[PDB]
């Protein structure tokens, strides 16, 4: 009758400053405020973030990338806030022309800025990745988040760095712009014989769709058994409870096979990770090895 | 045939139709009236698809395709050869899916759990029904619906998109896509977080959901928590699909020109429409 | 061709992924059993995985799963047919007997511990500095069951300290004792709490807790099991 999508009653205690383990506490901030708004759905505590040196690097980097595109956009607007807001989605920081290959000789206005921005992003994301690892280590947890995040990084690395290098030009890489980076995507598929014929693209789709199927299933089913404490997945892993049993059996009786409270999360981490993994291969091969997926598909090979 | 703990749950009751008539299992599968219903619809569907295949003249699964009635038939019926089989197969498909959902409700009742799963499924069924039933009806022919064939259905998606230019510019579709990507991000993280607490560094003891909250706060400055993440997944998922249905129900109907051009509402807004410079002046 | 090898390799990869994943999901509930508890003939095409051991925190031992599976419990049910696949009738009161949607698991009879080794769930009384922060505060509200009769009064919220979340409402019945009702099975309203699962007369039958200021995993399971079962068994 009551569905547990939003909480009926929030409670608040003293700010939870977290588990210590080996974490260097001098680099945790204070707690942030509490948001009753968030608290209807998730937790209300915004609070402590860890900002060490690798964190500060990433944050500085990320902002420089973003501001580098920013002043280009403002400059494209002729320094006018009305024009800037008006054409926000049409502005684009485009990579250097094919003329300049993989060099850094292109002028700032005609590629140089793209690379500066790109440099700043590269350092942003990798430093953020290492951070993903280091936070796990300080708490003595597994490295799954880092390894899963690498699969995202793969697609991104293949889009702006690996593929451009292999194809001999930076001009091949994705421009920074809302509408412009959409055009790039459509232009990529057209120029490579329609990516619907790339077997990896289609596999990427199966996994992206599959991630919606699975998290729909999983969120729905864990809420279904939340009346037996089902969201307490770790303890249900260590001491199976009627929540885990009824949950397994929903699926056993429905589709005839089923998971464990731990094992479903393995299905999760993989369904997702395989989206960008298969995807990144699909792009890497495109133009390096296969010029046209219609044609390749006519022979498979 | 049973999991080590299953017997205590295989009690009578929970059915919506038929009382105890169909209240039983076959292997791991629960049956019920809607087990019998989906089986029937699914089997009629496959027999019709199989028979449609013989009339197309093929048996290769990468060539079988049951095309909807050509646009000339409008919203009426077609000969089996040339539209009818799709229409009937669609009737069977909806039968099979809706039955599958109602069967899931029955399993839920018997198991004493919440109805969240079939509710979630209902969204997928609605997506399907938008493409095969609601949109074609507003448009005025079954021919606008997609055909049932591995690659022919991908041909349809491509031709339907490019009717409206680069379909990327459909704004409902933009929101759709964002939910899809965000959902898959959220799935990766959830999967990996729980696994990283259940499977700590070699020799160390299982961590605790406090560690999970701690980890994420350390990292991004916030943690949604273990109830939240399950609500989030369900909401990102259903939202993706909600917007998928929307972005198609409006295409062909309220908006039918090139989607890129729809964005001129913003740029022509009177207070900045005519200011020089920028991309648009 | 390089792509044609890439895709071929991947299908083999994915095949072994699925194998790994499906065997991983056999660490519980297996080896399959017949309805009489003996081991089924046909266990599927996948073998049981090599065991893994979880080190449990706070000196609570390990868990090694796939392991000897048992209910550690009498199951009050009897066959209703002379062959596989039919339902199994409760032999007494399924609510009292913990069967069906009233089922519970014989989980460990200690409370779940937080990351500091303190009881995860506490009554708000003992929960230092914890107060209701948004929404209607149910404490003081009469509790009504599906028979539109008053079953008792709410006397506290039992809260999850780490996750800062309501988990039960402690309700006081006519005789002065208390039961816990899970948050997920009550509807808080401006002037009552409504429990649709149980009729007012089934509240006394809710499983009680050994100590009034903690609840154990075994006990959460009996309570939640009992209250869920009412949806089927009160009606
Ligand atoms: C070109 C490709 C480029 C693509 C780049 C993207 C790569 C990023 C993908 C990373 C995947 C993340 C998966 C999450 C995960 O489980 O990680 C935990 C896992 C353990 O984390 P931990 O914190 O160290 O351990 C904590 C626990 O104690 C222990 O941890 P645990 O118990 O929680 O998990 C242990 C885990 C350990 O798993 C792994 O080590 C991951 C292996 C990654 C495989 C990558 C495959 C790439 C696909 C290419 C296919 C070819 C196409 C070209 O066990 C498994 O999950 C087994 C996986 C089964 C694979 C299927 C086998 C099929 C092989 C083919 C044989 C076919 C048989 C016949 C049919 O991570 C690792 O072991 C290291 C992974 C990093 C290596 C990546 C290489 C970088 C270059
Ligand atoms: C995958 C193949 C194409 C591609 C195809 C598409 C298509 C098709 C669409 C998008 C859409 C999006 N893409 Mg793209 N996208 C690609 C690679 C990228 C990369 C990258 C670093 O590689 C980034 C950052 C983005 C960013 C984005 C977002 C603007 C938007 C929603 C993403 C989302 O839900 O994220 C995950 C969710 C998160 C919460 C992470 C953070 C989200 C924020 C909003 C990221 C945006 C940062 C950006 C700099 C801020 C905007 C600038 C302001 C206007 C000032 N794309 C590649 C090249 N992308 C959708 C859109 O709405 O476009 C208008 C869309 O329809
Ligand atoms: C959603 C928007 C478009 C569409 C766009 C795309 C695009 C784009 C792609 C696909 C792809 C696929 N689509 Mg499609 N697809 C649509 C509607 C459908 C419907 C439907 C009943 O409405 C079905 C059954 C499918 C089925 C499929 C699969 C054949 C393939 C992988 C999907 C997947 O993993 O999903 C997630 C689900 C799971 C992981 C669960 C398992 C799903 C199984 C595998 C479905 C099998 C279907 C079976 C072969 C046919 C029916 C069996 C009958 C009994 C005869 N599509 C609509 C019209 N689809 C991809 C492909 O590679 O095609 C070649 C691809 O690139
Ligand atoms: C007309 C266009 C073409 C087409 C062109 C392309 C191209 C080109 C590409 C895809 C790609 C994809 N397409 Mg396609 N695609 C088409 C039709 C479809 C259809 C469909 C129903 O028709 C579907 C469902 C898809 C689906 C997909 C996905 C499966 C895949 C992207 C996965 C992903 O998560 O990327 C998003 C994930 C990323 C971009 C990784 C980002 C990770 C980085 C590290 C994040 C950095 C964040 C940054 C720092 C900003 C932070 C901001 C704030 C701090 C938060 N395509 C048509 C046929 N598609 C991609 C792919 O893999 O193809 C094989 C790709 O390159
Ligand atoms: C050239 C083509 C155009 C384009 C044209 C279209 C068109 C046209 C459509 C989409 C649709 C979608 N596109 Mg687009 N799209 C493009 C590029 C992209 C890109 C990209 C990265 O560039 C992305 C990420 C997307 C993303 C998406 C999704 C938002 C949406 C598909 C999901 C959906 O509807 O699921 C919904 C899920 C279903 C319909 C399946 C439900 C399953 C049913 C209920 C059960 C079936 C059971 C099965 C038969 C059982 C068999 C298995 C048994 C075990 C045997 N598109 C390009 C530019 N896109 C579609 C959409 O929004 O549809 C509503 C759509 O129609
Ligand atoms: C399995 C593949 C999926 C996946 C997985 C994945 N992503 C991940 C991870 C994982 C496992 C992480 O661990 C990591 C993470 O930290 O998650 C919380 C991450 C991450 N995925 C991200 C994004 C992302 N992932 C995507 C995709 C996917 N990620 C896939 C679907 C996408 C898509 C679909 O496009 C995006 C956009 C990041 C949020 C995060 C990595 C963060 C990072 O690298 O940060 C560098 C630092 C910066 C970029 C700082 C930039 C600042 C902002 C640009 C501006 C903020 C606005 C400001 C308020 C304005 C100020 C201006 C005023 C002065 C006017
Ligand atoms: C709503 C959010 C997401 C979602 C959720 C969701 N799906 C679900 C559920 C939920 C909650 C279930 O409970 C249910 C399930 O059991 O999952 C394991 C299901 C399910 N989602 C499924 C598939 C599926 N879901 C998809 C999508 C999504 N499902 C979303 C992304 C897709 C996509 C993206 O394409 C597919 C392919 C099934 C695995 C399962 C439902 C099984 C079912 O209905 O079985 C009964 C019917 C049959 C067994 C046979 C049907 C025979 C037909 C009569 C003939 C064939 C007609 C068909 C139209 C032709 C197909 C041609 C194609 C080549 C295009
Ligand atoms: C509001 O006004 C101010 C000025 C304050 C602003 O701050 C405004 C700022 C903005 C308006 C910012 C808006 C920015 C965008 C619209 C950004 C959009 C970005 C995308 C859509 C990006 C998509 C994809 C990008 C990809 C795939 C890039 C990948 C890059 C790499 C893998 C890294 C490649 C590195 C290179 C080429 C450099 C290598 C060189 C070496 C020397 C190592
Ligand atoms: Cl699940
Ligand atoms: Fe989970």
């Amino acid at each position: 009758e009551y569905q547990n999508i939003f909480s009926q009653v929030q409670v608040r205690g003293p700010a939870d400053l977290g588990m210590t383990e080996d974490v260097n506490l001098a680099n945790r901030s204070g707690v942030g405020p509490f948001s009753t708004l968030l608290g209807w759905f998730g937790n209300a505590q915004l609070g402590p973030i860890y900002l060490g040196s690798l964190g500060v690097l990433s944050l500085f980097s990320g902002l420089m990338w973003f501001f580098t595109i920013g002043i280009w956009f403002w400059y494209q607007a002729g320094w006018n806030p009305a024009v800037f807001l008006r054409d926000l989605f049409f502005f684009s920081l485009e990579p250097p022309a094919p003329e300049y290959g993989l060099s850094f000789a292109a002028p700032l206005k005609e590629g140089g800025l793209w690379l500066i921005a790109s440099f700043f992003m590269f350092v942003a994301v990798w430093s953020w990745w290492g951070r993903t690892y280091l936070r796990a280590q300080a708490l003595g947890m597994g490295k799954h988040t880092a390894w899963a995040f690498l699969s995202a990084i793969w697609l991104w690395m293949v889009l702006g760095f690996i593929r451009p290098i292999l194809m001999g030009s930076w001009s091949e890489a994705v421009p920074y712009g809302i509408f412009s980076h959409l055009d790039w995507t459509n232009n990529f598929s057209l120029v490579h014989g329609n990516l619907f014929y790339n077997p990896f693209h289609g596999l990427s789709i199966a996994f992206l769709y599959g991630s919606a199927l699975l998290f729909a299933m999983h969120g729905a089913t864990i809420l279904a058994v939340s009346r037996f404490g089902g969201e307490r997945e770790l303890e249900q892993i260590a001491d199976r409870g009627t929540a885990a049993e009824r949950w397994a059996l929903f699926w056993r009786w429905t589709m005839g096979f089923n998971a464990t409270m731990e094992g479903i999360h393995r299905w999760a981490i993989w369904m997702a990770v395989l989206v960008t993994l298969t995807g990144g291969i699909g792009i890497l091969l495109s133009g390096t090895v296969v010029d046209n997926w219609y044609v390749w598909g006519q022979n498979h090979g | 045939a049973l999991l080590s703990f299953e017997r205590k749950y295989r009690v009578p009751g929970g059915t919506l139709v038929g009382g105890n008539l169909f209240d039983f299992w076959v292997g791991p599968f629960y049956v019920g009236f809607f087990g019998v219903a989906t089986f029937f619809f699914a089997a009629l569907g496959i027999i019709l698809i199989a028979w449609s295949a013989v009339l197309q003249g093929t048996w290769n699964p990468q060539l079988i395709s049951v095309y909807p009635p050509a646009l000339e038939y409008g919203l009426g019926g077609a000969p089996l050869a040339k539209g009818g089989l799709w229409q009937i197969i669609t009737i069977c498909a909806t039968g099979a899916f809706v039955s599958w959902a109602l069967r899931e409700v029955e399993i839920c009742r018997k198991l004493g759990i919440g109805y969240h799963i079939p509710f979630a499924f209902a969204f997928a069924i609605l997506a399907y029904l938008t493409l095969v039933l609601f949109r074609p009806v507003m448009m005025g022919a079954w021919g606008y619906a997609f055909p049932y064939g591995i690659w022919t259905h991908l041909d349809w998606v491509s031709n339907t998109g490019y009717t409206y230019g680069n379909f990327h510019y459909n704004p409902a579709h933009m929101i759709a896509i964002s939910f899809f990507f965000t959902n898959a991000l959220a799935l990766a993280l959830h999967g990996a977080l729980v696994l990283s607490a259940a499977n700590p560094e070699k020799g160390k003891e299982m961590r605790t959901p406090d560690h999970e909250d701690t980890f994420f706060r350390d990292l991004v400055g916030y943690s949604i928590g273990t109830l939240g993440i399950h609500r989030l997944g369900l909401l990102l998922s259903l939202s993706a699909v909600f917007f998928s249905a929307l972005c198609m129900i409006i295409t062909g109907t309220i908006w039918f020109d090139q989607w890129v051009d729809w964005w001129q509402w913003w740029v022509k807004l009177p207070w900045w429409a005519n200011i020089p410079g920028g991309i648009n002046g | 061709d390089l792509a044609s090898l890439a895709i071929y390799s991947f299908w083999i990869f994915l095949a072994g992924l699925i194998y790994y994943l499906q065997t991983e999901n056999m660490r519980e509930g297996y080896p399959l059993e017949n309805e009489d508890g003996t081991p089924a003939a046909n266990q599927g095409p996948f073998p049981l995985p090599k065991p893994k051991t979880f080190i449990l925190p706070h000196g609570r031992g390990t868990l090694t799963v796939p392991g000897p599976e048992s209910e550690d419990r009498p199951i009050a049910l009897a066959r209703t047919a002379v062959s596989e696949g039919f339902p199994h009738a409760p032999t007494g009161d399924p609510m009292k007997d913990g069967v069906g949607p009233a089922s519970w698991v014989a989980r460990r009879d200690l409370p779940e511990l937080d990351g500091h080794g303190h009881n995860k769930i506490k009554p708000m009384k003992a929960a230092a500095g914890f107060h209701v922060s948004a929404g209607k505060n149910p404490i003081g509200l009469p509790v009504r069951g599906c028979d539109l009769e008053i079953a008792g009064k709410v006397v506290d919220i039992w809260v999850d300290i780490p996750e800062q979340m309501a988990r039960f409402l402690e309700v006081e019945l006519k005789d002065g004792s208390t039961r816990l009702l899970p948050m997920q099975m009550v509807k808080v309203q401006s002037n009552r709490v409504h429990v649709n699962a149980l009729s007012s007369d089934l509240f006394a039958g809710i499983p009680t807790i050994k100590s009034p200021t903690e609840v154990t995993l075994l006990e959460e399971d009996k309570i939640c099991g009992y209250v869920a079962g009412g949806l089927m068994y009160a009606a």
